[PDB]
């Protein structure tokens, strides 16, 4: 869905640094924590938080 | 002035910590010796006060006041020997630590004045502490079972041996009171004091029944 | 607000936040101490030394109170879980983090603080003449950390109305929302074991009651983020 | 992955419910080598 | 908070707020344009350059988006209607501020967004092989705008997820009220039909739904202020 998707089915090899950016849209009087993580290629997806 | 808040003057003075019955005939003593493992909190208002705090370094002066239980003054020679951590108890009367020479002894008759020592710092490590939130080295592995939790064993500040000097026994019934005064006292971190009766000498145990500090009140508006 | 990072960790929390350093004194490694060359204990640094965060706690209108018990709280987690059981000896000081998520139309009032050699004492009934002495689980809660039974006497004979003589800040939710304890080494010993001796336990007891009309969330989330400060390990491995 | 660390935390008249989207892009070290034409469907 | 004045015109905007720039370049006067002596197009900065405010948008949970296009929303209002009807040549800047009015117990995201010759594309009923083409209400919507049918593929075929590489600003009902973009005169041509080309087309869409509990206001208002730039004109009149 992103541009950077679309424009890496034009070419066949890539490489570099990733930005994935959240945006919370909830109301104002909203609060918690989310835990992002971030797994490495070959490590499983953690089973816990 | 403020220096009767100091941790000296809080714990300044020599309270009655055992006592030691020496009898002609009975159960209590029928081998004419007794021994006494050095108990701070023999002292009934002592513990609850030391518990104020966590860890603790001090000197220990002992003096002993011996006479017969009518408090009579007699003609008998007496034996306190100092019997250190790590060093076997006597066992009998004619146990050869009463001859140990590196158990310190003092021989005073009930004639003499009060007989009085000085017990410098004993444990291993930098300070007694009155907590330990833990159970006893080593680690681990099991270990044999939760029972020993809570208990501190550099505590251990030593032991006094009391008797008759002699082969034979007394011809008189005695009892050894003996008195504690700590010295050079220093002390860290505060805890809040026991509110709740105490249940056991080596845990702070309490009633599941338990009960406020005070509450001589029907409504917070009457005073 | 701001972003908080050391090592892989990177937690958020407000710089407008007033730190409380237990004793006056802040966590150093141990070059006063005993035995150096040779030779010093590993100490680590980069890696061990990172935001640890707990599995939250949800406290409710009928909450009594929960405690931790350090270093236990971490000797089942990460690699300090890893360093705490393969050494012989240990010490280290300890950055504690805690943190509500509440709105302003709840309420209520959290003492958070350190007692250091925190021994509890459970019952067998009232009274004696023996004893139960409480079990591992009640005495070394592990990360989950336990649950007061009897918060008034702290579990353990002695009043919760005088815990501010020990290390600690009040979380109210009307004022704040986060509370930071910085704790050094706290022994009679430069060194210790980390498996079988805690030196010091959190606390952290509702003085005040949670409240809220109904319709809000019935559980306010506590949040704990913890990170060694000082680290240091002797001996050799399994 | 992405984790509940707490509770999602509300007073009343503030929905239940809230969405995050997510935006990404790469940075200034990105770079790709070999072209290659491959879409979908030209004017049926 | 402050008063903005130009002009008759007055608006209520903060100055806390940050403006983005299309493509980096701010309007301007056509000196580059080589058309000159004799002569120079008039050009309206005192009077035709005021805050025109569109009749407002009430967004609510099921709406899909609107989208205006420039200068088609204002030549049927002002002066600049009368200017830009009434000549033969036209380009122009904007200054585009778009402003939410909500409460803290409201929530919802806006992309407020540019996108230059904006060609609409509407449908026979999937599919051909033959083609309707969209009437002029649905391409030049006046200052009323239109609403989008499907927001996904921007009415036109193209993933409204990637409007984001056009000049725009996301008004999250949580961080922001108020959007401001500038844009420049972009065009192959250096003058063009005011009526009869579209430059750009602005676009507001819901990318996260409003939402509130019932008993809140059910609609939220969506108020467009516009500004031309620099303006400037050329041809007769009728």
């Amino acid at each position: 869905s992103t541009l950077l998707g679309q424009l890496c089915g034009y070419y066949t090899q890539w490489s570099g640094s990733l930005e994935v950016t959240f945006m919370f849209t909830g109301s104002f009087m909203a609060t918690g924590k989310m835990l992002i993580a971030y797994t490495p290629p070959g490590g499983p997806l953690p089973k816990d938080r | 002035s403020t220096a009767e808040t100091t941790l000296d003057s809080f714990f300044s003075r020599a309270g009655l910590v055992g006592e030691i019955d020496l009898p002609l005939e009975g159960t209590t003593n029928p081998n004419g010796y007794a021994n006494w493992d050095i108990d701070i909190t023999g002292y009934a208002q002592m513990r609850r006060k030391v518990e104020l705090f966590t860890y603790m370094r001090f000197d220990a002066e002992f003096t002993f006041v011996a006479c017969t239980p009518t408090g009579e003054v007699v003609p008998q020679l007496l034996q306190y020997m100092f019997v250190p951590p790590g060093a076997p108890k006597p066992d009998s009367r004619e146990s050869l630590a009463w001859q140990t020479a590196t158990n310190p002894s003092v021989f005073v008759k009930l004639s003499d004045p009060p007989a009085q020592v000085s017990v410098p710092f004993m444990s291993p490590a930098s300070a007694y502490q009155w907590f330990y939130d833990g159970y006893p080295t080593f680690g681990e592995h099991k270990q044999e079972k939760d029972l020993e939790y809570g208990a501190c064993p550099n505590n251990m500040m030593g032991t006094f041996s009391v008797r008759t000097v002699g082969t034979s026994k007394s011809k008189y019934p005695l009892v050894v009171r003996i008195y504690m005064r700590m010295k050079h006292v220093r002390a860290w971190i505060p805890r809040p004091m026991r509110n709740q009766n105490y249940l056991f000498k080596a845990n702070p145990n309490y009633a599941g029944n338990s009960i406020k500090p005070t509450g001589a009140s029907r409504t917070a508006i009457t005073t | 607000v701001a972003q908080l990072t050391i090592g892989n960790s990177t937690i958020t929390t407000q710089e407008a936040a007033n730190i409380i350093v237990g004793y006056g004194e802040w966590p150093s490694y141990c070059s006063d101490s005993d035995a150096t060359a040779v030779d010093k204990p590993t100490r680590p640094d980069v890696s061990v030394n990172r935001f640890y965060t707990l599995d939250t706690k949800l406290w409710e209108k009928s909450s009594k109170g929960w405690y931790w018990k350090f270093p236990d709280v971490l000797t089942e987690t990460g690699v300090f879980g890893q360093n705490a059981q393969f050494h012989y000896l240990y010490r280290s000081g300890f950055c504690i983090h805690v943190q509500c998520n509440a709105s302003k139309f709840h309420q209520g009032a959290l003492l958070v603080a350190v007692l250091p050699e925190y021994v509890i004492g459970t019952v067998a009934g009232g009274t004696g003449t023996e004893d139960s002495h409480p079990p591992y689980k009640q005495t070394q809660p592990g990360a989950d950390g336990f649950e007061l039974q009897h918060p008034y006497v702290l579990d353990a004979g002695i009043p919760i109305s005088q815990l501010t003589v020990c290390p600690h800040q009040w979380i109210n939710l009307r004022t704040n929302n986060c509370a930071t304890i910085i704790v050094p080494y706290i022994n009679a010993l430069p060194f210790d074991s980390a498996l079988n001796h805690c030196n010091f336990g959190l606390l952290v007891v509702p003085i005040s009651p949670l409240d809220y009309d109904q319709g809000a969330t019935p559980v306010i989330p506590i949040t704990i983020t913890l990170a060694p400060m000082c680290s240091e390990f002797a001996g050799l491995r399994q | 992955s992405i984790w509940y660390q707490t509770n999602y935390v509300v007073p009343i008249g503030a929905p239940n419910t809230a969405y995050i989207i997510a935006l990404a892009a790469a940075q200034k070290n990105f770079t790709m080598q070999l072209c290659k034409d491959a879409s979908d469907i030209l004017q049926t």
